[PDB]
């Protein structure tokens, strides 16, 4: 995994956070929006 | 006690079982059912979500215009389009080894990268656009756009600026400002850029926004605009021998109408299109000026629809501005079907007679996009049904509508549902027999005796539009023909894109076209049937007599009175869905095989093994699967390897849709129920314990299911087979 | 819970009484009907929806009529 | 799968012919360990490969197995309609076809009921059975007698 | 051209403005 | 009250009572029986009923009522006598079946009339003049 | 009175409290924000509190002397900004120990557990383990780059 074009640091990063970060944050808000009060 | 959510409904937040997770899912936006709704907060909520959804075709429109400025090729894809293959976006998946980045570092690109097949690149570069900085800048503004309209949906549910409900029942003061400043304001701002930009920068000129105003489009001015002397405009159209992007037979004119297809591009002249967006605009906004608003002046389509009383029909058209205006889900109908309609005739015309430069000539992404908006077609149609069956069961009026043409409509519904079902039994019927008289003909080494009936009909259409192949001399074929003498700067450029077996343009037909078409035609009878049945029963039938008050949508009535599966009309949609997927098939089977022989230059194939079914069989699927099948193998990985993959991939969700179809709840719950008393029963696990108890999905919900991964796998798989045969052929 | 609702057309053959399995239904005094009697849905909260009541009804097309609604533990038939 | 599995691994390591040097040559030259392990494997190599026999049987004694390979195909399409459908509408559409008979008082005095939802299932699963088992059978008929 | 390094990072920003604008939306239609 | 009788000779099974009898709620049957019989249990397996008075928990209501329906339809003397209660948690216990010591078959005096339309089927009124409401044409 | 398209209200509709009620002070994204940090998630312990608090805190603390500390042109950069970051959590639970110690001599109060002197005590506790962890883990992946860069970008298949 490379890229030639600019900011290539970019996905290098990116890719997790859209892959494991931002869908466990997202399930984990949901989930407890799921099972709220009670 | 409660849990929350969903908020819209109490009767799904007191589900103590995991039901009340799924249903809330797949009620959120009918907001009519919401708890306490109100007509006018339910107009309100639609114009917010209206914005939103504006905003994210932008958004998604933006990223496609900055993923090709940023990972693209598009500077170097314009030196050489005819060799050069789009990419899309560049890759980037941590999974790969060495052989997938190998393999997919391609079309000139120093990363793993795929290859673009949406035809986008030869779109932009017609337009006009030749840097990436300008597509940046395209991406960048669409941004903003979805911003603005962001805010407006924010603004739009503030009580300061909340639209009332007699607003929204406007009809006539919407339709003129869709018909004249929606529909013909916009047509001309494209002819306007195709005159300034698009027309100037396929001549060798650039035009910016920092020379736009400096630079006239044409030698002449405004005045022979503003005078009347418009032939200045058509001056010296671009000759036929004119080299796409630089002055070589460039010319000066901004409007013509010679016809035909460019040369060079294979494409449709800009000054045509141009002058088409011109005539379309003073259309609709002379369109736009027929309904009344504020100034007394116009007509109101109450009293239009009332006046179109008669003697056989009855009531004729009374109250149906009414009928219409209070009911979304009949509005939606008609839009559905009419954009189901002219996005399966935007199909049919970007295949036959293309507008944007080189595309006749990349066929994988001409075969993709005449799929695409055929399967969006007929999303859209069976979805018009469903609509029209929902209005049946929620909003219609039987008293405001007495005698009128919708209750004539369900007064004979026997006599519409039994005259379908001949004409579905009749085209099947001798359809398959003749395929099927084809095949055992051909089988027993006599494939002397195929039923082979020659398109004549077609064949005749097509002649009349100028096609002397089949010396039908008939209209258009005929020079000594009355229509063929008028003089129409239009006729020698269409004769000639029409009479050159060349391109795709009304492509000659045999008697496997006939057959095929027999067999849409059934297609379409049957997917009609099911879906005009299930609204004509919607509100009753002889088994449930009262099905207007169970809803659009439930399990069934139980076993009694016979057995009541599949009952709603919602199950007419859903088993409609499958025949739709089914003509579909046949459409892009057909399509996709006619292209391949036509790229090929062997239309001998087709035309010779189209007529009995094993010709499709293996000449069609088992042949141009040999390149996908082999993306990656023992022996390594090509470019085909993510095809092949998704291709198994949609095998896999098919199958799995098959499995929600074919076995029915109550062994689940039983088998569910087990493996609850297991976990009860485990030590260790016994710590922990579901919020929500585990039950079965239901009877709708699994039919829903089965047939959402049946219709993920129908449109992967294909995709997949498209995209892989017509790409490792390279048409 | 599920509705269970009769309606005049009502003969009084007690037979959706004695098709239901969870008790929801009862006969009580009519006079409507030869048999001077109608059905009735007391303990609907019982109700699972097995429409077997309108499966043992005889009137053409059903006196009793099973609507399913909010779904429970007892609607679901859970035993857990 | 079981049959799948005996012809491909009778084909690739146990069938094949033997020339004068105790040397062995298998029908499909021993494919099974280096493709038998996707399923890309079954799809190319065995199914797509070995199906050649059949769908180019047309013009000669085998063009039977061409025919019942898409009868069969045929069959399993027709009990997905069965398998995926309900008893009710196909109710409806009867009681609609039966107004349209009595228009012409051709009504049949034995009134015309759609299959019960227990038949309706026995009929979709034995026609998938049929359909399945017999586009087998004309595959593995056609192709082990094209192996020599 | 290609693309600036400086400019691809400089989308972001205005996308950041959009973003906003839609988590106001979503929670204005919650309600 | 305090619910009386003997437990049924039974070795035990996996099918009886889970969490939901102590978290939720639970279900009783009693019965009077004539002589030690054998039954078969609506969990599963079958099950020996003593002479006099039987007291059984099951997790659900319709259990108890298939259970009761095999006492009064498959025993030479019908056992008709059975009465089924809900225990709760707290101990509590209410009574349920039969309603008023009367089967719900036949007619009683007392009973009210609940779920009773004085319309027909067909006389429903039609959705669309009921919209925007929190009912269905089987409701107003 | 069709007037209140006002965003700074009272706070807590009190106007008498010196707060006002703004949009960084009391609105919805600020509140469901900083109510689910971890010094305020409800049905949180202390100690969880404080290891999520000192993870986060150790984590980030690496860097300042790693890149700008003395130790940066030698060749143990990431040892000396490890380093500083422990000597800076000790020196921190110490603090939050004390702070802890002086704080709640008195009567235990019932409304939250942090607020107690067992309940500080345990956060100060999750604190030190969750910082000493985050410093040494942020340390760990500066030292190992090498490996967590082929690992993004695949270069060990
Ligand atoms: C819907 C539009 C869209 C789509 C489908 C994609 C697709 C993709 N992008 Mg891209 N991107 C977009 C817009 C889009 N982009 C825009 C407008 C920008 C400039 C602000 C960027 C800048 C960007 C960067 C810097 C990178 C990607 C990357 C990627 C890839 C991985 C996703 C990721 O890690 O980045 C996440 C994307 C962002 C942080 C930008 C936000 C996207 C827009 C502004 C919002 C989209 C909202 C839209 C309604 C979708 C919502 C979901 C839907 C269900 C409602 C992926 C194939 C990575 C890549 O190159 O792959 C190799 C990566 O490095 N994108
Ligand atoms: C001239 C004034 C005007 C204009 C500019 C608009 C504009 C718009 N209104 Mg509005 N409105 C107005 C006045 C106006 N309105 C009035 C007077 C009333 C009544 C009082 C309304 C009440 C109203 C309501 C209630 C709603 C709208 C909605 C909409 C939007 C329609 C949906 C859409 O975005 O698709 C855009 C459609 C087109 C651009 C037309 C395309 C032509 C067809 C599809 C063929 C395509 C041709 C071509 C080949 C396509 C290009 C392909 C390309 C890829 C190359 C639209 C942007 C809806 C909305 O979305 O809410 C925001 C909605 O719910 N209007
Ligand atoms: C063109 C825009 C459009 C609009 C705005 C609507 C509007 C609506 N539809 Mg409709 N419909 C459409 C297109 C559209 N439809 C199409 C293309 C089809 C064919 C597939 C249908 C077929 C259809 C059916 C059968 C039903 C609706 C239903 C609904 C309502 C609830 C939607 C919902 O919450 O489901 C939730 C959405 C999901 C769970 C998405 C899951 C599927 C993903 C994409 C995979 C809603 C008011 C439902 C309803 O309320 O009936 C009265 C309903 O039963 N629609
Ligand atoms: C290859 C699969 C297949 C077949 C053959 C059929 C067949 C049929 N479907 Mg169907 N359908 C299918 C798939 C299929 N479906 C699937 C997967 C679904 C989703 C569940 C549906 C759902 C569906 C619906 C909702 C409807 C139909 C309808 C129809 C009938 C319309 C008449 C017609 O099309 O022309 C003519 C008939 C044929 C081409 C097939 C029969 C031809 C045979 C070979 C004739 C020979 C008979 C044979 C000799 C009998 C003796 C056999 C003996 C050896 C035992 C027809 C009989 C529509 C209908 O009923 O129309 C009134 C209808 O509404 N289908
Ligand atoms: C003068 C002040 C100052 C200084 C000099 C530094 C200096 C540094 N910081 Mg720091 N920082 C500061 C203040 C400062 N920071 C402040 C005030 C904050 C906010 C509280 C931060 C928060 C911050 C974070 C969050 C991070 C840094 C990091 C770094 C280092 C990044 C440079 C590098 O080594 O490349 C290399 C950079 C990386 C390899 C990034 C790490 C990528 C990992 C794998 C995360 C992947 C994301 C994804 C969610 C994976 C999670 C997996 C999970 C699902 C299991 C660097 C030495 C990074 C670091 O410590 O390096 C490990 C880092 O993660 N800083
Ligand atoms: C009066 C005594 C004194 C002493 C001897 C020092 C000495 C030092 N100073 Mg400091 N300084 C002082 C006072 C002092 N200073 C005062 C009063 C100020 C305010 C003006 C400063 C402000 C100043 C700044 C701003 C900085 C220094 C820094 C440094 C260190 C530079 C080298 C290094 O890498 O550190 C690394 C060593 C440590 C951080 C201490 C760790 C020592 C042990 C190994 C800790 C391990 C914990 C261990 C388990 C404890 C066991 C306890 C047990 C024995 C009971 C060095 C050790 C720099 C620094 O911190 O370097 C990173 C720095 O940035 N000084
Ligand atoms: C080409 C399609 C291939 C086959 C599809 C099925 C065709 C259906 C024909 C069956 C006979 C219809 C029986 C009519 C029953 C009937 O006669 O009703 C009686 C009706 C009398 O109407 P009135 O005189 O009251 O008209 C006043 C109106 O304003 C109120 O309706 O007759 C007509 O409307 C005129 C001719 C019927 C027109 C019927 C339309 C059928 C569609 C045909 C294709 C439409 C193409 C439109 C393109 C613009
Ligand atoms: C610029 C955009 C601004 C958003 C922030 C962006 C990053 C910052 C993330 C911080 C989030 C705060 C977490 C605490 C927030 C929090 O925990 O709130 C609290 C609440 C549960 O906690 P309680 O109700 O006990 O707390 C209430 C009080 O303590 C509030 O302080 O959680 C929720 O409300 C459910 C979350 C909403 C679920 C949102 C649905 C998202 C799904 C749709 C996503 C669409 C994606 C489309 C694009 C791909
Ligand atoms: C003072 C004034 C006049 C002078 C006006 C002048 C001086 C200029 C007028 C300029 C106009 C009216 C410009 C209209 C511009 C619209 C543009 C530029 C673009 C719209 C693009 C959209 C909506 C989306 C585009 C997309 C993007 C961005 C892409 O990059 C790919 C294609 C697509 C996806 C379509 C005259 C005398 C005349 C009349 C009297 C008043
Ligand atoms: C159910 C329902 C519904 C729906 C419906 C639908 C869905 C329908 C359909 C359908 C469709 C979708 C149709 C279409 C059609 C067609 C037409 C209308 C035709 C046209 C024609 C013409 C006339 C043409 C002509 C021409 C030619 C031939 C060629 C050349 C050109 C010209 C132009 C000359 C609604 C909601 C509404 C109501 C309720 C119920
Ligand atoms: C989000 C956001 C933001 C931002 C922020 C920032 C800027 C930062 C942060 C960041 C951070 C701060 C991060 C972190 C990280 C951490 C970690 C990752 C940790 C860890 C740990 C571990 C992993 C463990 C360890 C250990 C232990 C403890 C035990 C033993 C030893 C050892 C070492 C193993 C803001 C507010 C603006 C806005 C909103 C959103
Ligand atoms: S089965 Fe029908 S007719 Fe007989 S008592 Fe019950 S509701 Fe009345
Ligand atoms: S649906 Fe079942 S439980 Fe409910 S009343 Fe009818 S028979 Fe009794
Ligand atoms: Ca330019
Ligand atoms: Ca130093
Ligand atoms: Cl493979």
């Amino acid at each position: 995994m490379d890229g030639s074009y600019a900011a290539s640091y970019l996905p290098w990063i990116l890719i997790p956070m859209v892959g494991w970060l931002f869908p466990a944050v997202t399930m984990g808000l949901l989930f407890i929006h799921i099972e709220s009060e009670g | 006690m409660a849990t929350k959510f969903p908020k819209f409904s109490q009767d799904l937040a007191q589900d103590p079982t995991t039901r009340r997770i799924w249903y809330g899912i797949a009620t959120a936006h009918d907001f009519e059912t919401h708890d306490g709704m109100t007509e006018e907060n339910l107009y309100q909520k639609i114009f917010a979500s209206h914005f939103g959804h504006i905003a994210i075709i932008f958004l998604w429109t933006s990223g496609t215009l900055f993923h090709v400025a940023w990972q693209g090729n598009f500077e170097q894809w314009i030196k050489d389009p005819l060799n050069i293959r789009p990419i899309a976006h560049a890759i980037w998946d941590p999974h790969f080894g060495e052989g997938a980045v190998n393999a997919f570092t391609q079309a000139g690109a120093s990363n793993p990268v795929n290859i673009a097949y949406s035809g986008v690149y030869h779109w932009f570069y017609t337009i006009g656009m030749t840097t990436n900085q300008e597509l940046y800048s395209g991406a960048v503004f669409l941004l903003v756009l979805a911003s603005l309209f962001l805010f407006a949906g924010w603004l739009h549910l503030q009580p300061k600026f909340r639209p009332s409900l007699a607003w929204f029942k406007n009809a006539e003061s919407r339709l003129n400002h869709h018909l004249a400043g929606l529909f013909g304001v916009s047509s001309l701002a494209w002819a306007g850029h195709l005159v300034h930009v698009a027309i100037p920068e396929a001549r060798g000129q650039h035009v910016g926004w920092d020379n736009f105003l400096s630079t006239p489009p044409h030698p002449a001015g405004l005045m022979p605009f503003f005078t009347g002397n418009w032939g200045v405009y058509a001056a010296d159209p671009d000759t036929a021998g004119h080299i796409f992007g630089t002055s070589e037979g460039a010319g000066t004119a901004i409007l013509t109408f010679l016809g035909g297809f460019h040369p060079q591009t294979e494409s449709l002249w800009l000054t045509d299109i141009a002058h088409h967006h011109l005539a379309i605009a003073v259309i609709f906004i002379i369109a736009g000026h027929m309904y009344r608003t504020n100034w007394g002046i116009g007509h109101s389509i109450k009293e239009i629809l009332n006046a179109h009383k008669g003697p056989l029909t009855g009531a004729g058209h009374t109250n149906l501005y009414d009928t219409i205006n209070n009911s979304l889900h009949f509005q939606l109908g008609l839009a559905l079907a009419s954009l189901g309609v002219i996005t399966s005739l935007v199909a049919q015309h970007m295949y036959s007679l293309p507008s944007y430069a080189f595309i006749a000539q990349d066929h994988t992404t001409q075969a993709a996009l005449y799929t695409h908006h055929q399967y969006i077609a007929g999303f859209l149609m069976v979805g018009a049904f469903a609509h029209g069956a929902i209005f049946f069961v929620r909003d219609y009026d039987p008293v405001a509508n007495k005698d009128n043409v919708l209750a004539r409509m369900l007064e004979h519904k026997e006599a519409l549902i039994s005259h379908l079902s001949w004409v579905s039994l009749f085209l099947g019927f001798h359809t398959l027999g003749l395929y099927v008289h084809n095949d055992v003909v051909v089988a027993f080494g006599t494939p002397e005796k195929q039923i082979l009936i020659e398109p004549v009909f077609a064949q005749w259409i097509q002649a009349t539009s100028g096609k002397a192949l089949y010396g039908f001399d008939v209209l258009l074929s005929n020079p000594d023909s009355i229509a063929s003498t008028t003089g129409a700067a239009w006729l020698p450029g269409w004769l000639d894109a029409i009479n050159s077996g060349t391109n795709s343009l009304f492509l000659t037909i045999g008697p496997g076209d006939f057959l095929v078409h027999h067999a849409i035609a059934l297609g379409l009878h049957t997917t009609a049937l099911i879906l005009i049945k299930g609204a004509l029963d919607a509100r009753g039938s002889k088994l449930m007599p009262d099905k207007k008050d169970f809803g659009y949508s439930f399990p069934c009535d139980g076993p009694g009175r016979g057995g009541t599966c599949d009952i709603s009309a919602w199950d007419a949609f859903y088993l409609a869905m499958f025949w739709m997927l089914n003509t579909l098939g046949w459409l892009t089977f057909y399509w996709h095989w006619k292209h391949l022989g036509v790229w090929s230059g062997n239309v001998a194939q087709f035309n010779e093994n189209s007529t009995y079914l094993m010709g499709w069989f293996r000449d069609y699927l088992w042949a141009n699967s040999a390149q996908l099948i082999n993306g990656y193998n023992p022996y390594g990985v090509n470019n085909l390897s993510v095809w092949a993959w998704m291709f198994l991939f949609g095998h896999l969700v098919w199958a799995t849709g098959f499995m929600f179809l074919i076995s029915w709840r109550g062994y689940w719950q039983e088998l569910i129920e087990t493996i609850v008393w297991a976990h009860e029963r485990t030590p260790l696990a016994n710590l922990v314990r579901w919020k929500d108890k585990p039950v079965a999905l239901s009877i709708v919900q699994a039919r829903l299911v089965g047939l959402a991964h049946f219709t993920v796998g129908y449109v992967l798989t294909y995709a997949a087979f498209l995209i892989a045969s017509t790409a490792g052929k390279f048409g | 819970s599920h509705s269970v609702k009769i309606y005049d057309t009502c003969i009084g053959c007690t037979q959706c009484v004695r098709a239901c399995p969870l008790d929801v239904l009862e006969m009580v005094p009519w006079d409507g009907c030869k048999a001077a009697q109608i059905a009735s849905s007391p303990r609907t909260e019982d109700c699972v929806g097995c429409k077997r009541c309108e499966t043992a009804c005889p009137t053409d097309f059903l006196s009793i009529r099973v609507y399913l609604g909010a779904e429970t533990t007892r609607s679901m038939g859970l035993a857990y | 799968i079981v049959i799948f599995h005996f012809s491909w691994k009778m084909q690739s390591d146990v069938w094949g012919t033997v020339s004068p040097d105790g040397s062995v040559t298998h029908v499909t030259l021993g494919n099974f360990a280096q493709s038998a392990i996707t399923i890309n494997g079954w799809l190319r190599d065995f199914l797509w490969a070995q199906a050649a026999n059949v769908i180019n049987s047309y013009g000669s004694a085998l063009s039977a197995y061409g025919i019942m390979f898409l009868a069969g195909h045929f069959v399993f399409a027709f009990s997905l309609m069965f398998l995926f459908s309900g008893r009710g509408y196909w109710q409806e559409l009867i009681e609609s076809i039966v107004w349209a008979h009595n228009k012409l008082n051709v009504a049949p005095a034995i009134q015309p009921r759609a299959l019960s939802i227990i038949q309706g299932r026995a009929v979709g699963v034995a026609h998938y059975l049929l359909g399945g088992i017999v586009t087998t059978w004309a595959f593995f008929l056609a192709r082990s007698l094209s192996i020599g | 051209m290609a693309l600036s390094d400086t400019q691809i990072l400089a989308a972001l920003v205005v996308a950041l403005l959009p973003a906003f604008l839609a988590f106001r939306l979503s929670t204005e239609l919650y309600k | 009250t305090e619910l009386s009788g003997q437990p049924p000779k039974f070795g035990g099974s996996t099918g009886g009572l889970l969490s939901k009898a102590n978290r939720e709620e639970k279900y009783a049957i009693t019965w009077t029986s004539a002589s030690e019989q054998v039954f078969e249990m609506p969990t599963g397996g079958a099950a020996i009923m003593n002479e006099g008075e039987n007291l059984l928990y099951l997790a659900r209501k319709e259990q108890c009522l298939a259970l009761g329906t095999q006492l009064r339809t498959k025993f030479k003397p019908k056992i008709q006598d059975y009465k089924i209660y809900r225990v709760y948690p707290s101990g509590e216990v209410q009574y349920l079946h039969p309603a008023d010591g009367v089967f719900p078959e036949k007619v009683n005096e007392g009973r009210e009339a609940q779920g009773t339309k004085t319309r027909r089927i067909g006389q429903n009124p039609e959705p669309v003049t009921i919209k925007f409401s929190g009912k269905a044409p089987y409701e107003v | 009175m069709a007037e209140s398209n006002q965003v700074v209200q009272a706070y807590n509709g009190d106007p008498f409290v010196g707060h006002l009620s703004t949009p960084i002070s009391d609105s919805a994204f600020t509140r469901t924000f900083i109510g689910n940090l971890p010094a305020y998630r409800k049905g949180l312990s202390p100690i969880l509190r404080g290891l999520e608090v000192g993870m986060a805190h150790g984590y980030f603390l690496i860097g300042p002397w790693t890149l700008l500390g003395p130790l940066r042109d030698s060749e143990y950069q990431y040892i000396g900004g490890l380093i500083g970051a422990l000597a800076l959590i000790l020196v921190a639970t110490a603090a939050l120990s004390s702070y802890g110690l002086v704080t709640f001599q008195g009567e235990q109060g019932s409304g939250d557990t942090l607020q107690t002197a067992d309940g500080w005590s345990q956060f100060a506790a999750g604190f030190f383990v969750g910082g000493m962890g985050g410093a040494f883990v942020a340390y760990f992946l500066l030292e190992n780059l090498s490996v967590v860069d082929g690992i993004f970008r695949g270069l060990f298949n």
